[PDB]
Order: structure tokens, then C-alpha cells, then sequence
RNA sequence: AAAACUUUCAGCAACGGAUCUCUUGGCUCUCGCAUCGAUGAAGAACGCAGCGAAAUGCGAUACGUAAUGUGAAUUG
RNA sequence: UUGAGAAGCUCAGACGAGUAGGCAGGCGUGGAGGUUUGUGACGAAGCCUUGGGCGUGAGCCUGGGUCGAACAGCCUCUAGUGCAGAUCUUGGUGGAAGUAGCUAGAUCUA
RNA sequence: GUACGUGAAAUUGCUGAAAGGGAAGCAUUGGAAAUCAGUCUUACCUGGGUGAGAUCAGUAGUCUCUCGAGACUAUGCA
């Protein structure tokens, strides 16, 4: 149960906040779990996704697939993973969007900003 | 013991066959100048308590049993002692996963099921 | 990997399968089939017990032969023709190797033990209909036989001998007495007798009077996996209903020190005895499995889908191939990859 | 107690009551008759006896007024013999000087629970077809794909294509018996 | 799509469909009724004759306001007209069905108009009545001698 | 789906649909003009732009047979359970058609139509508590070769299991679109002549087993004079059963000019294979040769028969 | 009397948008707060978006510049 | 003799039109508390049906088809709670009618 | 299939069946045609034989309640 009068349990206001969120909020809304190896080595459970991240698809028809994240589609809350495509009528390959919570991060595109993020969120390297 | 029904035709609302806007469900005619209310000759019949059926055979199916709606196996087990008076009737919203287990349970209990062959096939 | 396979038409195929191969995928490298042997249904293969590096092949007509697979092509190292006076109405139900003795148990209960180097044959009469017999690997002179309406009974040649018995004086009919016989479990809830039909036997003491307490497991035609113990009592220690269809084979997994069983509905699964539950299932296997062999991490499943399926100890499909002919047995020759 | 309990449960609200048109039923597991009455209510009857089945064995359950506030020890249980005559006497001995209506209702439940176990054993021996569910999604999928398959089959085009093909190969004798003379003449000239 | 008639399986049927056609619904109902069941080749001649006023389309149901004509004696009545716009639409659809049958490899000498139905499209105080027209052409079904 | 206004996005869709129709029309008219002038660009486009169909884009499986003869495949069929039919013995098939317990009149009408398709095939009403394995063992000693059991419930036949006596494989099908002769437009009256059998599109290895089993029910010496043909056609794993009465005649479609006039005889139905068992049919304790999985049949391009 | 035509019933196809399900909307109540403008307000007009259906944003620095923060997007 | 929902069970006799009006008990709808250790993607709700059943009736249960994500029985609480009419309101749709007629061609035809 | 979830009624087209001297029209009772529910013997009693096993042992243990009441275990199946 929530006891703060500063947070709303209203489904109307929760749905409006999620679907009307700005880009700097959808960066956090699009978070993915880390693999057990990374999770117990970086001391971090989940991180927001990013391009060049290496992920494994965990749920859906494409379950078990792996690949880098070519681009994150924050408008529709979708990830676009390389070689995870669908053939069209004319044979052109249309990429398939995957929710960020349906993948797991097996390798992190480490940067100084993310390295600072790890030590910030109780992590280590 | 034989079930006697005083009437089998339903009581239709007056003038329900002339208009689609007027349903078949029985409505008491409130018109004072209505021939149906005053019960003339040739006018339709009306629901009276005289048509009420025998108390002993009331709610009884033509096979002599009373319907008992069943939603799971627990409902059908209640009829262990009343299998010669009641028939199990599985509800329409009960899935085929549970319809089969109700029918197998009702078989050992010696309970008739009114719709035991619904949403399933057989495999001998 | 490297595995050997036999078919109902009696031909032997030396499959050169390697990891990642899937014939259903058009981009996979086809395995290097090296086929030989007969092409007659009258002498189709029945069993393929792996004598160290040698392979013993049993055929329907009783033409037991030994092949050497250390070199290619394998050559018929030795041949043996079982007397047709024992196969008019019976058939070989199991054939195993223990301490230089080759066993040729039949359905009628006749047991035929053959010495390899000395070519010495000694018969052994046993109980009624036989569907599964097994020899103790560690302890010489131990037989565990069972069949339809015939509970598992343990036959012992050496009473204890306290270390071992020499091979020459083994398997005498006047020295084998049943040191343990199975007692049926209590009647079911409906006061119905639990029917007995033993289908497979395996000694599970490696995964759980000297060398007593014969811990073994049996699988039945009614989908029941029973764990026994000669010390606890003549009744099964624990009984599990692991399938509705009859179980086909049972054995151990040396990689994880566990047990596997298969049924005729094309389901092979690992039973965790410590947790008393089935953990996982070998997915992707279609058609009832004809035979299963395990050698290290790899486990090879072949069956009525005319395919050979390769898994590790964690049910991950290492390899897979299609073999056209209907198989009856499978044997893993080399667990390591071909390039190694 | 009992008359206060019955007024609260029998007439205001019981979570065990199934309200039917001709009768009310009880969802309680400890009710002998399965009906909602004053005499068959296990909650409102401080002294109560019932028979119920556990994994093929029927037991007599009894509770007394003196254990009413110890729910874990409220009901006591004894085994009823598979012999029916001995089972009836077991109820008589354990329920001695209980009202004749309560012994009557316990023996009636023993007969129905014995018949049900008998019928359960006879159903096991018999071979009965297994009921397999009908899946609405798969039926719709197979009905639509069948329509596409039948159209793509082109049965009449393929039947006559094969029938003419085997006419050319002469699967019949010298001249076939299903062909008119003029058609056979056309076949011979064309194929040669 | 699916048509109103249980035929239009691949077996022997060729379909032609026209939706929201800009023609009067009552006129098209009469033209369809005339050419229903008639051979495909004969239908082309009949539609050709109507365009040249050599033949008249008898108006049976919506016969109101249709004058007496001498060209309707073939059909047993005397109320007939010479619609052109409605006949033009049916000519376009019949050619489409004929082309569909030719592409299917159907026998073109036995094609007859097995089913033709005109339905009222959505109306668009001058709300006219557009027409939905569907045409099915199939070969005339024939028998074969049993055994003798 | 950016636009939240229904009317606006309906106007936006129509203006994009019209533009798509227009610009595709311009490129089609231009292509037609430039390819009629040069037939080369026309004859290579047709050979390159072949329309795709489910059959063409069917998933790849190695179980499919090849045109070339293979000794291993033909060595396996010469001693199997169906060998007594195709060998020099030429044992005539004796069929036993039966129904499920307590069948109705409608099941008898389908059975009576089905008995017409099979001369030398007799019906026995299923009585009491005799099981399929018991019928099979009893029918084997009576000289029967194949046993056909029609499953009906709620006054409708919905399944068909055929077993090959005495120990041959048992195939379980599910019937659908059942249609007797009276319900077929322009039907015919079947005669007593032995019908011919044509079997198509059973490419996979599992198709050979089912095609051989279906072939094994028909007498191998068809009566040519009656010119009746029974067709089993497997398209997209659907087996269509039909019986016609053909008659060769002149048609303008075929290059040779001869075509047959089929008149349907009935019954008309479809079979979907659900299970193949090695040995006599025992639903609980049978060796599964094949078991259809509905999950992987959702792939419309993948077929097993 | 069969056809046509008319009527009735049913099947299929149209027509229509009921019903059901939901919903970034409304309505109501309660709570916190005090902040427009001649230093040019509210409003109106006209312009700038590479295209944006409008709508929104912005003001010739025109769907913004500076600074700070997050740290890799934008997206039809 | 088990027949104590004592609000139950049981026995007997008489009686039966009905406007205004009086009185009693029930059916159905939206939401709320409790309950059914309730139903549901193995198909909720809705709709369709010359399928079957129950009730004197309001109504209720169910098979088949369609369908796709929620929903119900029981005790109590609550109310924007039940339609054939109001020259009712909004929407859809008919017969009148291819008529009255108004744009072409030769009163006719389009 | 963007005329896009479900898709009622009024209304319209086609097809099929039936009816039809200037109305329909509903009720009551049956016929005819079509179409449904709608069901069955399968169990009881009495054996005998064979083996089976516990709630049976001229039997031994453990656990939970409270001697004996339930749950099991080993052995015998007289």
C-alpha cells in the first residue's frame, strides 16, 4: 500500500503520466534487467537501455534471440534489435519492436557516464 | 409419479405479433376498453394462479428430476444424497477443462447431467 | 560428436554429426554418413551395447557381432550366431556386458552368458515372461530381472566374496539364488490390485553381506517409476506416477548424477531423486524414442521420427539430424567434436 | 449458543448456503444430508456426526459440545470397516444414545458413500472414451485454412490432369474401355 | 471476399464485383434479373442490343411509370425500357468476369451467369441510391452415362 | 496511428490511398508502354516476377522424397506391414467398417455412402463393451485386413481411425465437411464397379505411409468399364476425399484437347491426420509414430503430410 | 392452380450502428497556495516550423538562444 | 418414521369477476460492503438461433453458432432502476416512387 | 482490410421451400412435411476356484493427538 499523499493511485493519472511522458522520462521507463553475471558483478539489478547494448530476448515469439540494440524507439516504447526483423510482402525486412522489459542485458556499452552511474547506484567495477 | 403440466404454450403479450416494438414478454393489459382484459370470447388467455402446477412436481424436468446449476466439482458433490431428485446442469460459462472433470465426477456419484456432452468430443 | 546407429533393415550408420547441426535448417552442414552392414529386414538390429571402444550389435536372427570403431571403416571383429532352437517363440529383450561376459536374455526367461576370450557359453533358466534385465556394474554376478506380471527379483552368483569373483567360475546355475524379490505395493484406493509389469531396471546406487542395499530403480508399463532398496524392505521405497503412457527406458546421467526415463508418448525427462520431482524435459523429440544412450555431457535420442537428437545434460539441443531409415538403437562413440 | 447460532447463520447469512428454487443446499463438508436445515446444520448443532470419505476409506466424524471452542480438536474421527455389517455396527456403538435421527442420517450417508466408491471402482475397470475439449480458436483457424486449402487444391483440374496423364501412359490394356472411338483415335495420333 | 451465393469456389466459378457503383439501384435490379441464368455469350449480345435500342429490358418489380413497349414480348410482359448507364456497368463487370474465367483456364464455351445480385450501397433531399453488383459465371453442369 | 481524430485520419488515409493509386498507375502505364515496344523487358519480367504462393514458400524439410529412386527407401517398403498388398502375393483388402458405441441414423447414412466407395467391405454395428483392440484381434482371425472405425457423437461423425490388421500402424483422423451424395449439386448414382484410386501431393516420408495405407484399402484391379475414380488429395495437410464418374471428351483447354467430365458421386469429406500409432490403436498405451501439435501448425507454410 | 406477381418462413449478401467491453474525458468533494499591467498586460493580427492534416510551440536569436541537470538520442 | 430452514412439517373445510382505491409477496437493471477457498483465452460479456428445459407470470437456466476480456449466484446497502404511445427527443430506414417532375437526344428515349 | 473491435432492430437484394377468388390477421384442436429432445442391461444376489492385501495377524516399530484414536513402516496372507 502507498501512504504518501504525494503519489496518486488513480489509474486515470497513472495512465496519463505514462503515455504523456516526455523523452527524458521515457529513458527511465525503458529499463531492462541485467544478466545474472552482470547483476552480481556490477551490483546493479536493472539499467535503462541504450544503443550498442547487447541483449537477449526473453519473451515473445523472438524469445532466445540476441543482438545489439540498433536504436530505441521511445515514441512507441520499443527496442529495435539487429537481425531481429520480419519479412514483408516485397521481401524487405521490417524490424520488430521489443519492449525493454522483455530483454535482458548481457553486455553493457560502458561509458564514463554509465561508469559513474554504476558507482552511484551502489555498484562497483 | 408422473409430471402433469396444466399448460405448455407460453403466455404472449397482447398485440405482440403485430409490432416488433412490442415484445413477447407478458405485460398485463391496463386498457379498460381492452377486450383481452375483460376476457371476451376468442381473446387470448392470461396468466392466472389457476394454471399453477402441482407443488410436488414443480420445477421438475420431464424425466422427474430438478435442475441444479453446477460451476465446479464441489457443486456436483453436494448431490451425493440427492441424485434421484436432482440433475447436475453445468453452467454455460464453465470451460471445457472443468466440464470434463464435472462429468467424470458426476459419473461416479451416480448423478445425471443435463448437458454432459457440451464443448467436448469423444475418443474411444 | 561421433555416434553409431542401427536400423530395422539391419544397416549400421556411423554418423559424423557435429555441434549446431540441424538438418531441418537448410543452411546446416549435412552430417557425414558412413553406412555399412546388411540391408535385410529379417536381421534388423536390436541392441548396441558399447564394450569400451568396441561395439556389440545384436540382430533379430541372433547374429551377435562385435565391431571395432577405433578406426574407420569399422570391421566385424568377431561373429556369433545364436541357436535358432531358442528363438522360435522368444526374442532378445536385453543384452549387456559385465566382466568379460556377454548376456543374451530372452523373453522366455532363458539367459545366455558368453565369455569373450574363451568363447564359453552357459545357459541359465529364470522366471516367467521377461521384459527387462540388468547386470550390476560394480558388483560381479548380480542380475535384476523383471517382466509382465513378474516383479523384479535380484539374482546373485557370488554370495558376497567380499571383494569380487573370478570370471571363469561365474554364472553357474547351481550358484545363482535369488537374494531379493519384489513385493507388490498395497491395493489402490478403489481396492484394486496395482498391476505389475516391469519394463526397465537401473541400479541407482551410483547416484544416491558386503555391498548390500542394492539401490535400484524400475519403470513399469503403467507409467510408474519406483525406487527400491533391499535393506529397507521388499516393497518400493518410493513410487512416482511420472506418465500415463508406458515407460520405455530408464538410465542414469553421469554428467549430473541424475536419472532419465522415457515413455511411448515421446517424452524424455530427468527425475531429480533428491527433490522427488521431474526437473525439465528433453524438448524437440517427436515420435516414441526407440533407444537412448548417454556418454558424458552428451545424450543421444533416436526414435520413430527417423531423427537423431543430441542434447547435453541440461536439455539443450546440441545437434540434430535426419537418418531416413527407421532406427532401433543408438550409441555415442565420441562426445568431443569431430574437429577435436 | 445453538439456537443463537442457528438464527444468525440459518436466517441471516451463511457462506455455505446455495439458494436453490426448491431447496437450499449447504456447501459445508461436514453436512450429512447436503441440505440447509436446522437438523443437518453442522454449525448450529453442537453434537453432530457425519460420514465422509478420505482416499477410499470412509470415516465417522463426531463432535461434542465440550470441544466447540477448540477448532483443531473439534471433530474426532474413526475408521469404518469395509464390511458393511461391521460398518453399521461401528456407527451404532460410537453413536450410542445419540438421537435416532442422527444415527439414521449417518447410516444413510454410509450407504451413498459406499455405492459411490463401488461405482468409482467399476468405472476404473471399464474402458471409457476420453473427453477431449473443443478449442474455439483452433476450430476457427482450421476452418479458414481448410477453405484456402480446398481452393488451392483445384481438385477437378488435378483429377482430370492425372486421368488424362494415365490415359497417355496406357495403364489400361490395348485400347481402354472408358473411351469413345473418336477420342481414342485422337489420343493415338497426338501421342505418336 | 465472400459473395451471397454458396458457389464462387475455385471449381468452375469466376467472380466479378462492383461496389458503390454510381447508378440507380432500381434500374440495376431489373437488368440483373433479365440476364440472370443466361449464357455469357448471349448476354453480351443482349447488352449490345440494348445499347443500340434493338432490345428492351423488361421492368417487372419496379414497373411503375414504365410505358408499354413492343419489344418485351420475349419475356411475356409489355413494360420495358432501354437503360444505358446500368447496362454499361453490367457490361464492364461481365467482361471482368469473362477475363477472370479466361485467366483461370475455364472452358469458355459453356460459361453461363450462375448468379448476379444487386445490393443497395449507402445513400449519398437528393440522396440517390448507389448499387453493389456481384456476378458469378460458371460452366453449365452436365451428366455422364453411368455404365452402359 | 498518430492522428487521434477519426474524421481527419479518414480524410488523410483517402488522400494517401488516392496518391498511391495514381502513382502506381503512372508507373504501370509507363512500364506497359516501354515493355510493349521492347518485348525483351516483358519476357524477363514474367519469368522473374512469379507470384508467390504458400506452396512455393513452404518451409524446408528434408523428410520429403526425391524424384530419383533410392534403394534404402524401397528396401524398407518391401517387408513392412503393407508389403502383403504391393508384393506378388497381391492379397485383396478385406475391410471392416464399424462405428462408435450407440451410433445414430446420420452416422449410418455416412457409413452407407462410405461402403459404396469400398466394394468388398462389410459393416458391423458396434455392440456392448467390445474395444478396438478386441475388434482388431477378432477381425484378424476372420480374414480382415483393415479396420475402419467411425467416431460419432451428438449425431455427427467427427473422427475416423483406421488400423491395419493384425499389427499394422493405426491412423487417427478427424473428419470435417461431411457431405452425402444427396447434398451435392449435380451428383450421380454410384454403381457396383470397383473405383480407381488417384493419390496426389503426399511428398513427405510420412505422406508415403499414409498414402500407402489409404492405397491398401482399394482393390488393385479396378474395373475400367465402370470408369469411377476415388481421389485422395493432400493439400496443406488436408486430405480431401472425393469420388467422381469421369468420361473423356474434347476440351479446348489442354494442349492435347482431351478432358474429362467429372460428375460427383459422394461421399465428400476432408480428413486431418491427428495421430499415427505403431501397432493396434490404443489411445492410452500406444507407440506414437506421429502426433500433430497445434502450436507449430499455426505456421501456415509448414506441412507434415 | 406452375411461371410471373403477392404473401410467409429460412439461408446468404447488403444497410445501419444498437448492444457489450474500455476510456490520457467530464462531474463532484476535499486540501495547499497567492502570482497581471506604461519595465507595455489580457486580447487581436501577422510571421517562423525542410514537410508536417490541423493543433501545438516560438518571435526576424522565430516548434527557440544562454546556463544547469540527465547522458545518446531524433523518428511519420 | 427419521417429516425441527418451528421462518419447518402436517391435517381439514370453504372459497375464487372486478374499475377507483387498499394490502402482500416476488422478477429485472447500474453501483457498494460481505460471501461463493466463485466462472473465464481449454473463451468473460454481448449478440444470433424452427435446439432443449424451468416458472401462473415478471423472468431464469442451457445446447449450437458468432465473438474476444472480463463476469456472476447468495445476504445486505444504494439509486439518474424497467416504456408502445407524450402531433415525445436524437439517429437510422421504408411505402408513396423511379412517381411529381427537371438536363439532353429523337410527345418518345436517355 | 483504414466503408476497419463486437455488429442488434427497422429496411433491401438473391436463393430455397410453402401458400395464394377482393386483406393479412391471432387463438383452440389435430393432420401432413421438416426438425428436435430421448432415453436402453447393468446391475444386484448367491456361489466355487485361483491368487491378491488391511481396517485380518496365537505379529514387531515410528509419528501426531489422547490407555486408544488416526497416519504410516517391516513381516506374514493361516
Amino acid at each position: 500500500m502507498k501512504f504518501s499523499r504525494d503519489v496518486t493511485s488513480s489509474r486515470r493519472k497513472q495512465r496519463k503520466a505514462h503515455f504523456g511522458a516526455p523523452s527524458s522520462v521515457r529513458r527511465v521507463l525503458m529499463s531492462a534487467p541485467l544478466s545474472k553475471e552482470l547483476r552480481e558483478q556490477y551490483k546493479i539489478r536493472s539499467l535503462p537501455v541504450r544503443r550498442d547494448d547487447q541483449i537477449t530476448v526473453i519473451r515473445g515469439s523472438n524469445k532466445g534471440r540476441e543482438g545489439k540494440i540498433t536504436s530505441v524507439y521511445r515514441k512507441k516504447f520499443l527496442l529495435l534489435i539487429e537481425r531481429v526483423t520480419r519479412e514483408k510482402a516485397n521481401g524487405a525486412s521490417a524490424p520488430v519492436g521489443i519492449d525493454a522489459s522483455k530483454v535482458v542485458i548481457t553486455k553493457l556499452h560502458l561509458d564514463k557516464d554509465r561508469k559513474d552511474l554504476i558507482v552511484r547506484k551502489g555498484g562497483k567495477v | 409419479v408422473n409430471i402433469i403440466k396444466k399448460r405448455t404454450k407460453p403466455f404472449k403479450r397482447h398485440q405482440s405479433d403485430r409490432f416488433k416494438r412490442v415484445g413477447e414478454s407478458w405485460r398485463k393489459p391496463r386498457g379498460i376498453d381492452s377486450c383481452v382484459r375483460r376476457r371476451f370470447r376468442g381473446t387470448i388467455s392470461m396468466p392466472k394462479i389457476g394454471y399453477g402446477n402441482n407443488k410436488k412436481t414443480r420445477y421438475c424436468m420431464p424425466n422427474g428430476l430438478k435442475a441444479f446449476l453446477v460451476r465446479n466439482v464441489s457443486d456436483v458433490e453436494l448431490l451425493l444424497m440427492h441424485n434421484k431428485t436432482y440433475a447436475a446442469e453445468i453452467a454455460g460459462n464453465v470451460s471445457a477443462r472443468k466440464r470434463v472433470e464435472i462429468v467424470e465426477k458426476a459419473r461416479a456419484l451416480g448423478v445425471k447431467v443435463t448437458n454432459a456432452g457440451a464443448k467436448v468430443r469423444s475418443q474411444e | 560428436m561421433k555416434l553409431l546407429l542401427g536400423d530395422e533393415i539391419g544397416q549400421l550408420k556411423f554418423i559424423e554429426i557435429k555441434k549446431g547441426t540441424d538438418t531441418s535448417n537448410p543452411e546446416s552442414e549435412a552430417p557425414v554418413i558412413q553406412k555399412f552392414g546388411e540391408l535385410d529386414r529379417e536381421k534388423g538390429v536390436l541392441f548396441m551395447l558399447k564394450h569400451e571402444m568396441n561395439v556389440f550389435v545384436a540382430r533379430k536372427n541372433g547374429t551377435i557381432e562385435c565391431w571395432n570403431v577405433n578406426q574407420e571403416p569399422p570391421i566385424l571383429s568377431s561373429l556369433w550366431q545364436l541357436d535358432s532352437s531358442l528363438l522360435e517363440t522368444a526374442s532378445i529383450v536385453s543384452m549387456k556386458y559385465s566382466n568379460g561376459w556377454l548376456m543374451l536374455a530372452l523373453s522366455d526367461g532363458n539367459l545366455l552368458f558368453r565369455h569373450i576370450e574363451s568363447s564359453k557359453l552357459r545357459k541359465l533358466q529364470l522366471h516367467g515372461p521377461l521384459s527387462a534385465v540388468e547386470l550390476h556394474p560394480r558388483i560381479p554376478g548380480i542380475i535384476a530381472a523383471g517382466g509382465k506380471e513378474n516383479d523384479v527379483c535380484l539374482y546373485s552368483c557370488n554370495p558376497t566374496c567380499k571383494s569380487n569373483i573370478d570370471e571363469l567360475e561365474l554364472w553357474r546355475t547351481e550358484n545363482v539364488v535369488k537374494v531379493f524379490q519384489g513385493k507388490n505395493v498395497k491395493n489402490d484406493s478403489l481396492n484394486l490390485r496395482v498391476r505389475v509389469w516391469i519394463t526397465g531396471i537401473v541400479f541407482t546406487e551410483d547416484i544416491i553381506d558386503e555391498s548390500l542395499c542394492f539401490h535400484f530403480a524400475t519403470i513399469t508399463h503403467y507409467g510408474q517409476l519406483r525406487f527400491y532398496d533391499t535393506k529397507h524392505g521388499r516393497r518400493p521405497v518410493s513410487t512416482f506416477d511420472v506418465s500415463t503412457s508406458p515407460l520405455s527406458h530408464v538410465g542414469l546421467l553421469p554428467s549430473i548424477k541424475l536419472l532419465y526415463f522415457a515413455d511411448k508418448r515421446a517424452q524424455i525427462s530427468i527425475f531429480d531423486h533428491s527433490k522427488k520431482k521431474v526437473i525439465g524435459r528433453f524438448q524437440g523429440v517427436k515420435g516414441a524414442p526407440s533407444s537412448i544412450h548417454c556418454l558424458g555431457n552428451v545424450v543421444a535420442i533416436t526414435g520413430l521420427d527417423r531423427n537423431v537428437r543430441i542434447f547435453d545434460a541440461d536439455r539443450k539441443p546440441l545437434a540434430n539430424a535426419y537418418i531416413k531409415a527407421l532406427p532401433t538403437s543408438i550409441i555415442v562413440i565420441n562426445e568431443r567434436d569431430a574437429e577435436i | 449458543q445453538d439456537e443463537v447460532i442457528w438464527q444468525v447463520v440459518g436466517h441471516e447469512f451463511c457462506s455455505y448456503r446455495i439458494k436453490g428454487e426448491a431447496q437450499n443446499f449447504c456447501r459445508n463438508e461436514y453436512n450429512v444430508t447436503g441440505l440447509c436445515n436446522r437438523q443437518s446444520c453442522p454449525l448450529a448443532n453442537s453434537r453432530y456426526a457425519t460420514v465422509r470419505e478420505d482416499n477410499g476409506k470412509l470415516y465417522l466424524y463426531m463432535k461434542t459440545i465440550e470441544r466447540a471452542h477448540f477448532p483443531s480438536k473439534l471433530w474426532q474421527r474413526i475408521k469404518l470397516s469395509k464390511n458393511y455389517a461391521k460398518a453399521l455396527e461401528q456407527i451404532d456403538q460410537q453413536l450410542l444414545y445419540w438421537p435416532g435421527r442422527q444415527i439414521h442420517r449417518c447410516k444413510q450417508r454410509l450407504t451413498r458413500l459406499t455405492q459411490y466408491l463401488l461405482k468409482a471402482r467399476r468405472l476404473a475397470l471399464k474402458h471409457q472414451p476420453a473427453l477431449i475439449p473443443i478449442k474455439p480458436k483452433q476450430a476457427h483457424r482450421e476452418a479458414s485454412r481448410e477453405r484456402k486449402a480446398l481452393i488451392a487444391a483445384k481438385l477437378e483440374k488435378n483429377i482430370e490432369k492425372e486421368l488424362v496423364k494415365r490415359l497417355k501412359s496406357g495403364v489400361y490394356g490395348d485400347q481402354p474401355l472408358n473411351v469413345n472411338e473418336e477420342i481414342w483415335n485422337k489420343v493415338l495420333a497426338a501421342r505418336e | 471476399v465472400r459473395y451471397s451465393a454458396s458457389p464462387a469456389l475455385e471449381t468452375k466459378c469466376a467472380k466479378a464485383r462492383g461496389a458503390y457503383l454510381r447508378t440507380h439501384f432500381k434500374n440495376s435490379r431489373e437488368v440483373a434479373f433479365t440476364i440472370n441464368g443466361m449464357s455469357l455469350k448471349k448476354a453480351f449480345i443482349f447488352l449490345d442490343n440494348v445499347k443500340e435500342h434493338k432490345q428492351a429490358v423488361p421492368f417487372r418489380r419496379f414497373n411503375g411509370g414504365v410505358g408499354r413497349t413492343a419489344q418485351g414480348k420475349e419475356f411475356g410482359v409489355t413494360q420495358a425500357r432501354w437503360p444505358v448507364k446500368s447496362v454499361k456497368f453490367f457490361y464492364d463487370l461481365l467482361k471482368n468476369a469473362e477475363a477472370n474465367a479466361e485467366a483461370k483456364g475455364l472452358d469458355m464455351d459453356k460459361l453461363i451467369i450462375k448468379h448476379v445480385q444487386v445490393n443497395a450501397a449507402p445513400k449519398q433531399a437528393y440522396l440517390s441510391s448507389p448499387s453493389h453488383i456481384e456476378i458469378i459465371v460458371a460452366e453449365e453442369e452436365e451428366a455422364v452415362p453411368k455404365a452402359n | 496511428g498518430k492522428i487521434k481524430n477519426k474524421i481527419v485520419r479518414q480524410q488523410q488515409y483517402m488522400k494517401a490511398l488516392h496518391q498511391k493509386n495514381k502513382d502506381k498507375l503512372e508507373r504501370r502505364k509507363e512500364r506497359a508502354k516501354e515493355e510493349e515496344k521492347d518485348p525483351e523487358k516483358k519476357r524477363l519480367r514474367l519469368s522473374e516476377n512469379i507470384p508467390a504462393t504458400i506452396e512455393s514458400k513452404r518451409v524446408y524439410d528434408e523428410t520429403i522424397i526425391e524424384d530419383k529412386p533410392d534403394e534404402e527407401l524401397q528396401a524398407e517398403l518391401k517387408d513392412d506391414e503393407f508389403s502383403a498388398y504391393f508384393s506378388e502375393e497381391r492379397k485383396v483388402p478385406k475391410l471392416l467398417v464399424t462405428t462408435s458405441k450407440r451410433a445414430s441414423r446420420k452416422c449410418y447414412d455416412f457409413a452407407s455412402e462410405l461402403l459404396d466407395c469400398f466394394p468388398n467391405a462389410e459393416f458391423r454395428k458396434r455392440t456392448g463393451d467390445i474395444e478396438v483392440h478386441e475388434i482388431a484381434e477378432a477381425a484378424a482371425k476372420r480374414g480382415y485386413t483393415d479396420l475402419l472405425v467411425l467416431n460419432e457423437d451428438r449425431k455427427k461423425t467427427n473422427a475416423l481411425t483406421l488400423v491395419h490388421l493384425p499389427n499394422g500402424p493405426s491412423f487417427y483422423f478427424t473428419l470435417s465437411n461431411l457431405q452425402t451424395a444427396k447434398e451435392i449439386s449435380n451428383h450421380g448414382r454410384s454403381t457396383g464397379h470397383i473405383p480407381e484410386l488417384i493419390i496426389n501431393n503426399f511428398s513427405t516420408r510420412l505422406g508415403m505411409t499414409v498414402a500407402r495405407a489409404f492405397q491398401s484399402l482399394f482393390i488393385q484391379t479396378p474395373q475400367i468399364q465402370g470408369r469411377q475414380v476415388v481421389t485422395i488429395h493432400c493439400q496443406r495437410d488436408f486430405l480431401f476425399f472425393r469420388r467422381h464418374r469421369y468420361a473423356f471428351r474434347e476440351k479446348s483447354n489442354m494442349p492435347d484437347g482431351i478432358g474429362t467430365g467429372l460428375q460427383e458421386l459422394g461421399p465428400r469429406f476432408t480428413m486431418r491426420l491427428r495421430m499415427v500409432q505403431k501397432g493396434v490403436w490404443d489411445r492410452k498405451e500406444g507407440e506414437v509414430f506421429f502426433e500433430s501439435n497445434a502450436g507449430e501448425e499455426s505456421d501456415r507454410r509448414k506441412f507434415w503430410l
